[PDB]
């Protein structure tokens, strides 16, 4: 008798991207854009 | 550790996480490094100005 | 030691958006008020 | 507990054919079971351990199919290392039980016995017990009857058999009956007598001798 | 490798006891349950005894329980039988075996008895160490048949198990065969090996059947001829 409960999990995969990273005033990464994400980008 | 310079040395504010020992400029040149006995980071800042 | 207890009830498979998901530090470098490539 | 039935049960083939036992359960196994097998004078090995994987270096003629319950193992296109006592064991719940075993015997051409009966040494009977031997020589089906008569009277619950292993050479049988009397109950009757029945003999054969008689 | 060694076997007289000791190498012994497996003469494999890591979950068989006790000790790595009022249905071959796998923790190997020990023999007997008996079985004409004619040597009434008959130091390899010893009601073993031989030679050349017994230190020499 094996019950299994109700949580989940997620997957995603991985290509080869640029990304555009500031970190922070002390190390510690805010924020990333994704190029080839929008002309905009 | 290995990484050979020229500068001076003063005390730090910076705080790196466990896995970092060096830190480096826009400019990609190593201007703080973690002390491998002490375990403190320390600034470093060229010698030649004016 | 083995037992597969598996019901065959397909199932039609789900998707959602991660927005900005899965961002690491792909170095062991330090660096402050910067906006690296 | 879980009892296990293994149905061939001493099958004989030849060299390079298909062979196939089947073991079944007395409840329900999942896919706990091994295949194990023992030639003679040695410990038993492993072959087949989740009822179809097989071990690291066994070869790929062995085969294992399994269920609930009827498993089977099949060996195609055999060889003379494979003639050995092969049993079934159940992993599923302790205590593990193990089936009966399959010895597995190499064909022949029906054979005849030759048959030989000799009677005790004069130094046995000073000693005041008669052992009367019966020799069967030869042979390929073992399922031989050895039938003792003194005076006629079938004899019964005073002899032993054994019986050898497969010959290498020609496959076939020999067997070895000993009739054993007391001095005092040898000298009470005449003739003995010793009577096989076989399949490659049409009716039993019968080698006697007559006490007393050069 | 992976190996297990047995010892304390024997022979003892039937209302005494014995120990049984197996010495196990290259495993992690507080993985693994622990078994027992006899195998009587002539006969199929059996279950004597199980035993879990820590020997809180023991099982013995139905023909054997009261009378043996199972233990370990994973320290020294080591599993025993103390066999207490052995009886004559106890003569077997004993084998150590590892099936144990033990569903809570991540072992190595495979799931079943895939490792064994080498088997070590008990015999139950009042009897002690008795010499053979031997007869010569000459060659007769109720024995010969056309071409050939077959001559033996009977060796009886011994308890030490080994033993053995050569015939002509070890000469002759066509025709003979020793048949299994029976063991009689008496308690003691008996045999008879038996060799064919080209009936125009039934007293031509020498056929001595070398009678040896090793726990013993018998030899004897027994010449076979035909009947007088
Ligand atoms: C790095 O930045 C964080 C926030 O971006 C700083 O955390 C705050 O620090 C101020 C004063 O230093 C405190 O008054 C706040 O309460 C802090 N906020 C939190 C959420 O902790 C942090 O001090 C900075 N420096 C480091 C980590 O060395
Ligand atoms: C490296 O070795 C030095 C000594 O050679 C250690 O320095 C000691 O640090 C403790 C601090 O807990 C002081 O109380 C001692 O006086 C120091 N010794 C000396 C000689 O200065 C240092 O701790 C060692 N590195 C590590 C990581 O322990
Ligand atoms: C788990 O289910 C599978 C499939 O239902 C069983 O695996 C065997 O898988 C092979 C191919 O991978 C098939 O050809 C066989 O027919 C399957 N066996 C049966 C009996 O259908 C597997 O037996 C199941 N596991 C357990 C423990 O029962
Ligand atoms: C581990 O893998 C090696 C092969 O890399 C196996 O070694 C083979 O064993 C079989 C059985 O004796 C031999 O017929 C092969 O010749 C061996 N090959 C080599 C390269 O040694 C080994 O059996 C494997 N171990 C286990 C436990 O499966």
């Amino acid at each position: 008798g094996w019950t299994a409960g109700a949580a989940a999990y997620y997957v995603g995969y991985l290509q080869p991207r640029t990304f555009l990273l500031k970190y922070n005033e002390n190390g510690t990464i805010t924020d990333a854009v994704d190029c080839a994400l929008d002309p905009l980008s | 550790n290995g990484l050979t310079g020229t500068g001076v040395l003063t005390e730090s504010n910076k705080k790196f996480l466990p896995f970092q020992q060096f830190g480096r400029d826009i400019a990609d040149t190593t201007d703080a490094v973690r002390d491998p006995q002490t375990l403190e980071i320390l600034d470093i800042t060229p010698c030649s100005f004016g | 030691q083995c037992v597969n207890l598996t019901t065959r009830t397909q199932l039609p498979p789900a998707y959602t958006n991660s927005f900005t998901r899965g961002v690491y530090y792909p170095d062991k470098v330090f660096r402050s008020s910067v906006l690296h490539s | 507990d879980i009892v296990m039935t293994q149905t061939p049960f001493t099958l004989s083939a030849s060299v390079g054919d298909r062979v196939t036992i089947t073991c079944r359960a007395s409840q329900g196994i999942r896919n706990d079971l091994g295949w194990y097998q023992q030639k003679p004078g040695k410990a038993p090995k492993c072959l087949i351990y989740a009822a179809s994987s097989l071990l690291s270096g066994v070869p790929s003629r062995f085969s294992g199919s399994g269920s609930g319950t009827e498993f089977t193992l099949t060996i195609s296109s055999l060889q003379p290392e494979d003639f050995a006592t092969y049993y079934c064991l159940q992993h599923n719940s302790y205590p593990w039980t193990f089936g009966q075993g399959t010895k597995l015997e190499i064909k022949r051409t029906v054979a005849a016995p030759s048959v030989f009966i000799f009677p005790p040494s004069d130094e046995q009977l000073k000693s005041g017990t008669a052992s009367v031997v019966c020799l069967l020589n030869n042979f390929y089906p073992r399922e031989a009857k050895v039938q003792w008569k003194v005076d006629n009277a079938l004899q019964s619950g005073n002899s032993q058999e054994s019986v050898t292993e497969q010959d290498s050479k020609d496959s076939t049988y020999s067997l070895s009956s000993t009739l054993t009397l007391s001095k005092a109950d040898y000298e009470k009757h005449k003739v003995y007598a010793c009577e096989v029945t076989h399949q490659g003999l049409s009716s039993p054969v019968t080698k006697s001798f007559n006490r007393g008689e050069c | 490798e992976v190996q297990l060694v047995e010892s304390g076997g024997g022979l003892v007289k039937p209302g005494r006891s014995l120990r049984l000791s197996c010495a196990a190498s290259g495993f992690t012994f507080s993985d693994y349950y622990m078994s027992w497996i006899r195998q009587a003469p002539g006969k199929g494999l059996e279950w004597v005894s199980y035993i879990s890591s820590s020997g809180s979950t023991i099982y013995y068989a139905d023909s054997v329980r009261g009378r043996f006790t199972i233990s370990r000790d994973n320290a020294k790595n080591s599993l025993y039988l103390q066999m207490n009022t052995l009886r004559a249905e106890d003569t077997a071959v004993y084998y150590c075996a590892r099936g144990g796998w033990e569903l809570r923790s991540l072992a190595g190997g495979y799931y079943g008895m895939d490792v064994w020990g080498q088997g070590t023999t008990v015999t139950v007997s009042s009897a002690s160490t008795k010499g053979p008996s031997v007869f010569p079985l000459a060659p007769s004409s109720k024995s010969t048949s056309g071409g050939t004619a077959a001559l033996g040597c009977l060796v009886k009434d011994y308890f030490p198990e080994p033993v053995t008959v050569s015939w002509n130091s070890g000469a002759l390899t066509s025709g003979v065969h020793t048949f299994p010893a029976v063991l009689q009601s008496s308690g003691l073993y008996s045999l008879s090996s038996v060799v064919t031989v080209p009936s125009s030679s039934l007293g031509t050349q020498t056929y001595i059947c070398n009678v040896n017994h090793k726990p013993s230190n018998t030899k004897v020499d027994k010449k076979v001829e035909p009947k007088s």
